[PDB]
RNA sequence: AGAAGACCCUGUUGAGUUUGACUCCAGUCUGGCUCUGUGCGGCGA
RNA sequence: AAAGAAGGUGUUAGCCCAUUGAGCCAUAAACCUGAGCGCCUCAUGAACAAGCGAGUAGCACUGUUUGGGAAUGCAGUGUCAAGUGGCAGGUAUUUGUCUGCCAAAGUUAAAUACAGAGUAGGAAGACCGAUAGCGAACAAGUAGCGUGAGCGAAA
RNA sequence: AGACCUGAGUGUGGCAGGACUACCCGCCGAACUUAAGCAUAUUACUCAGCGGAGGAAAAGAAAACAACCGUGAUUCUCUCAGUGAGCGGCGAGCGAAGAGGGAACGAACUCGUUGCCGAAUCGGGUCUUACAAGGCCUUGAGUUGUGGCACAAAUAUCAUUU
């Protein structure tokens, strides 16, 4: 706690470069509460939800809608610019995984956010982050 | 076998033909080709010659399979010819067809004479046995 | 087309007559292809990085000119000759637009 | 076989023969000379090789 | 001599100059170790130190 | 893909805003312990392609070690003998730090089979490495068959053997050809075959 | 008193015998005739193992490379895997009925290839095939007059059945041509080598005089 | 008698010690980059 | 006598004894047998345009290693790639053509070692024969010895 | 309030530790000796020292050799070759590789990446004679990616009942 108390003066102190400038600004309250409420009514299937229609649909042989989740699936969906809104967080672990994410929906004109969260999107979609 | 050995003989003679003077001591002058230009000059200049330099150039990482090259003269290819096939080999009729390469031999030499004319395969020839071999009756047919 | 060979044993195509077959396709042809995706990718993350200390320092003045010093900088520190001139060519395509 | 002792020569001064000699006492061995064709207990004379 | 670089002789001499380098490595930096000056002080009283 | 912005992102090591993630990190592992447990790596992109999974029975550990080279450890820097061997703090280790590092784990971590590590991060004084290990007895470790085979019992140190990435590197297992005829399959194994004298039976 | 005696070079100061402090250096061939037999019981133990297919898989004629062993040939790895599909036989299915199949192999030529080919033409005339069901027969396979006179080889190169490595013929005693009476043989076999072996000695000379 | 002269010499035998012997090595010092960031300037090319 | 075999027995044994064969009997699993053979359950064979491993490779200095020599491999630190390709082609450099292969992730039987191991059991030998051969044919790593590391018999 | 992340404490189920170490793998690493002296070199990348497995280990599935009519993972053997290689106070001395005859050999596969799918995965319970490569159930891990399909031996995706 001495140290998590240190880093967060020394991101603070140090002059940041614009590529982690950007998880710093971030969208608003209207505009995230707004958004979250829109990803929890379109969040995935749980477990019981996708055992069944499965075994009730082999009973036929005798995905309704969601949001895409996940880092390798949210990407394919830029990639095949299938995605109408992308919503990143700002504090993923490595930064990394998703320093390069708000410029790959610039080069694709996908319309993007950077939310205040990971812990409010698993939320949303059921998951821890 | 030890009885065989002058050992067996000398067996009581106490010096074992080396001397009362002068013994038989461990590395009297130097272990191996020590002193080469020192103390054994005149061994290593008189019998030996040639040692002690260096000469040429440095073939680094030679291989000694492109640089092969066996010889065979004129005289000696009686050698690959088979015994019941040379006598029927005369000038202007029939002759037998020599393959050198399946045999050593890639190069053929002009020594000496001929005995009997053939048809030489040869991946190599020379000016004096081809033209050699074209009077005596054969030929030389080149070969990769 | 594969250039038939001379049954003597020196001079040009000097091997055994043999009825040589042409080349045939490889998965390592796949290399000396255009990379269209992942260029796409290195640019995109060109254009998130900035620039290296090298980067910066060779196209400061490769403005001033001196297009055999940046050569020569590059070389110190790229090392191979081939790459000095390919970085010095990337870096005057930036500043290319 | 007759090179497993710690033998030593006990040197010159002595009225011992310069030899290879047992170390330790309190034993009849000790003191003893070691490592040579003609002590007992030492090591034959060219031991025979199985590479002959 | 063993023990020290000052000892040994048949008369009990310092043989070399006894003022020794602040550079010498320990062991050779014994006597007076990087003297400005020596022999007794005659005039007033410098401040010792750096 | 995913991936391929993750690898070309640790390309740009030297870029301002890489500068910048690898200052913190430096900071904040040189006022850490030499060996750290976490619970995801720090490039998952790099401990994937090394071997790791998202399984149950996987675990990564970054461990330091100091840089620089090896000063000999002779008393008082006195050496005996000839001449060559006098140096003391021009000598080089034979073994690469990562290496080193991998061993520091298993020689600490017993009961865990690692498998290789790679580079994280830098300093002036340490270098890190995210050292995979895995479990041997956990019960999808043995399950698994891709991974089962480091629950054998020829592979419980690894490390110390020269088995890993890292150590088949300071062995020269890198190369093959006439650039590795010495060394293959092991300096030792061709010592002992280019000068055991050889006694053919009948000769 | 040395003599007229040759410099010896005798290579032996590294420790290699087993004296009371060295643990040697050395390697004997005692057990010789014991390996041998071993060997020996051990592929017989083998061959009953397998039985009744080969002891000894397939293997290709593959010729052998550098220009002294041109003229020879000996067994290959495996048949690549476009000598096998000139034979009409899937490669990952020819490794189960005892071919072995090499993928690195080239084939830069046309006779190389078909020598190939044809040892695996004769090896499918001479297959058997035994049934995986020996009531319901699913293919062109064995039918059980075939599946009970079936035996092995111990041919010791896997070339019973496909006979042994195809030398070329040698050359028919014939007459000497109108040409080869009269045509210098020398001469064209110096311009050929002379015409590599001083290219570019002068291909630039012209090139020196081309330019002025 | 004692003990392969403790003097002297020989050996291409040592060893303790010394030093502007010969070849080096730690240590101390010194320069370079590094660790090493943020501002307003100044002498420079 | 398909048995001559070589050990024992009061003195030299094919016949005195044990042995020396064909074969009999009994088997936890595992091993081997139309991938032995049924049943249940469970899998599923065959038919009907993108890229491929980054503090990595290389380069510089130093250290070592090698037959590897303008540097074979490695190590430290500085520096640090390319992919609208890179590596190896045993004299350094720039530039071309050619040929081979695709590093920086992982498992893999047998053929090889056992140069002072060990378990269970065989075959022995132009070897040694009680100062020999293992130190030890014996209550031998024992009695003894030394603060200890260790040394170490006789018989 | 609660969450997530980073760390604690206990409960439960496990594992590592020492021995042996002939051979083998990683490091560390001499000197006597030889050069008729001696310092490079040699002894020797050996002894001693430290660590680690196995019944073998290690290597192994081409960023290989070659320069051919080409060869085809590793290992080992004879040979190559004490070398008209090479290294060396070019002294003393050291010292290979390719090819060829063989031994072995059913000898090959698995991730990552890419493309298409996206929890189909894993662990715990429990029920089937069953700690089932079976059902059924579980927020418990996991979407910061487990798994499946295709990638030169390739001719590709899903259906399904034969
Ligand atoms: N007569 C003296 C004895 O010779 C013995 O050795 C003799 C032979 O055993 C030994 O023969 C060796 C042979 O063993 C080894 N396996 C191969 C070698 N080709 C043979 O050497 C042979 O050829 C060489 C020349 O090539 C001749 O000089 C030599 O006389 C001849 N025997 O060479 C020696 C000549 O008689 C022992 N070295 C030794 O007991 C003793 O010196
Ligand atoms: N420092 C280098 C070393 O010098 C040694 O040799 C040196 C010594 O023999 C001798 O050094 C003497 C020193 O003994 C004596 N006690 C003091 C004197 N100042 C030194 O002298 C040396 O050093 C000074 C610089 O400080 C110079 O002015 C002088 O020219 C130089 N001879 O002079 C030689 C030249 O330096 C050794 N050859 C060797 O260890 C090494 O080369
Ligand atoms: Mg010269
Ligand atoms: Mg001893
Ligand atoms: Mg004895
Ligand atoms: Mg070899
Ligand atoms: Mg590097
Ligand atoms: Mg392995
Ligand atoms: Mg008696
Ligand atoms: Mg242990
Ligand atoms: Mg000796
Ligand atoms: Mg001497
Ligand atoms: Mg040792
Ligand atoms: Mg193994
Ligand atoms: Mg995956």
């Amino acid at each position: 706690v001495t140290m998590q108390r240190k880093k967060r003066v020394l991101q603070r102190r140090l002059k940041v470069p614009p590529a982690l400038n950007q998880f710093t600004k971030v969208l608003d309250r209207a505009s995230r509460n707004e958004a979250l409420k829109l990803i929890k009514k379109y969040a995935p299937e749980t477990r019981k939800a996708r055992r069944e229609r499965l075994h009730k649909a082999a009973e036929e042989k005798k995905a309704p809608l969601a949001v895409v989740t996940g880092l390798q699936e949210v990407t394919r969906a830029i990639e095949k610019k299938q995605a109408r809104m992308v919503v990143i967080a700002n504090n993923v672990d490595p930064v990394e995984l998703v320093l390069w994410m708000p410029n790959l929906c610039r080069a694709n004109k996908i319309p993007y956010a950077i939310v205040k969260d990971m812990a409010r999107l698993g939320d949303a979609i059921g998951r821890k982050t | 076998p030890t009885r065989f050995k002058k050992c067996r003989h000398q067996r009581g003679s106490t010096f074992c033909g080396y001397g009362r003077v002068g013994k038989h001591r461990k590395h009297e002058s130097g272990r191996g080709n020590a002193g080469g230009m020192h103390h054994h000059r005149i061994n290593f200049d008189k019998y030996h010659p040639g040692y002690f330099g260096k000469l040429g150039m440095d073939h680094y990482h030679r291989k000694k399979n492109p640089m092969w090259k066996p010889t065979i003269n004129l005289n000696n290819l009686s050698r690959l010819i088979a015994a019941e096939e040379a006598a029927k080999a005369t000038k202007g009729g029939t002759l037998p067809v020599v393959d050198l390469q399946s045999s050593g031999y890639a190069k053929l030499l002009g020594n000496g004479h001929i005995q009997v004319p053939c048809i030489v395969k040869a991946r190599y020839v020379s000016k004096l046995a081809d033209k050699k071999i074209r009077k005596a009756g054969g030929a030389v047919v080149l070969q990769a | 087309a594969p250039t038939p060979r001379t049954g003597i044993i020196a001079g040009f195509n000097k091997g055994h007559v043999t009825t040589r077959r042409p080349r045939q396709p490889s998965p390592n042809d796949r290399f000396a292809v255009p990379h269209k995706h992942l260029r796409a990718v290195k640019a995109i993350i060109a254009d998130l990085v900035g620039l290296s200390p090298l980067e910066k320092r060779v196209q400061e003045f490769l403005r001033v000119g001196k297009e055999k010093r940046a050569l020569k900088y590059c070389k110190k520190r790229l090392g191979d000759f081939t790459a000095a001139k390919k970085k010095r060519s990337k870096m005057e395509e930036a500043l290319r637009h | 076989s007759g090179m497993n002792h710690s033998a030593h020569s006990w040197g010159t001064g002595r009225a011992v023969a310069r030899i290879p000699r047992i170390s330790g006492g309190g034993t009849s061995t000790s003191g003893a000379g070691a490592f040579g064709n003609m002590c007992r207990g030492g090591r034959m004379f060219a031991p025979t090789k199985i590479f002959r | 001599p063993v023990e020290h670089p000052h000892g040994g002789g048949n008369h009990q001499h310092i043989g070399h100059p006894s003022t020794v380098s602040r550079h010498s490595p320990p062991g050779q930096k014994v006597g007076l170790i990087a003297a400005r000056r020596t022999g007794r002080i005659r005039g007033g009283k410098a401040v010792k130190g750096a | 893909g995913a991936f391929m912005y993750l690898n070309e992102l640790w390309k740009k090591k030297s870029s301002d805003v890489m500068r910048f993630i690898q200052r913190i990190r430096s900071w904040e592992f040189r006022h850490q312990h030499t060996v750290v447990r976490l619970r995801r790596p720090t490039r998952p992109e790099k401990a994937r392609m090394l071997g790791y999974k998202t399984k149950q029975g996987f675990c990564v550990f970054r461990v330091r070690v100091r840089r620089g080279g090896r000063k000999r450890p002779v008393h008082k820097g006195i050496t005996y003998g000839k001449p060559k061997t006098s140096g003391v703090l021009g000598m080089k280790l034979n073994k690469n730090n990562q290496a080193v590092a991998e061993q520091r784990l298993g020689k600490r971590f017993g009961n865990l089979r690692v498998l290789n590590s790679y580079w994280v991060n830098m300093d002036s004084t340490f270098k890190w490495y995210e050292v995979i290990a895995v479990d041997p007895m956990c019960k999808t470790i043995r399950r698994d068959p891709r991974i089962n085979w480091i629950v054998n019992s020829v592979h419980k140190h690894r490390e110390q053997r020269g088995l890993t990435s890292a150590g088949r590197k300071h062995r020269g297992l890198r190369h093959k050809g006439h650039k590795a005829s010495k060394l293959r399959p092991s300096y030792r194994a061709a010592w002992r075959r280019n000068n055991r004298i050889v006694f053919l039976r009948k000769r | 008193p040395k003599g007229n005696n040759a410099i010896p070079h005798v290579h032996q100061k590294k420790h290699w015998n087993p004296c009371s402090s060295q643990k040697g250096n050395v390697k004997v061939f005692l057990n010789q005739p014991a390996q041998k037999h071993r060997r020996r019981r051990l592929r017989l133990l083998k061959a009953k193992k397998v039985f009744p297919r080969p002891l000894k898989a397939l293997r290709p004629q593959v010729n052998c490379p550098t220009v002294r062993h041109n003229m020879k040939r000996r067994l290959g790895r495996g048949f690549s895997p476009a000598e096998l599909k000139a034979a009409g036989l899937n490669p990952q299915y020819a490794a189960t009925i005892g071919i072995r199949v090499d993928s690195r192999r080239k084939n830069k030529s046309e006779e190389g290839m078909n020598v190939n080919v044809q040892r695996l033409k004769t090896y499918m005339s001479k297959l058997v095939l035994f049934p995986m069901n020996h009531k319901k027969v699913q293919k062109g396979e064995a039918s059980e007059e075939e599946v009970k006179a079936a035996t092995q080889d111990r041919s010791r190169f896997g070339d019973a059945a496909v006979g042994a490595v195809v030398y070329p013929s040698a050359e028919t005693p014939r007459a000497v041509s109108a040409e080869e009476k009269s045509m210098c043989v020398y001469a064209f076999l110096k311009k050929n080598h002379s015409a590599v072996r001083f290219f570019g000695a002068r291909s630039a000379r012209a090139a020196r005089k081309e330019a002025a």
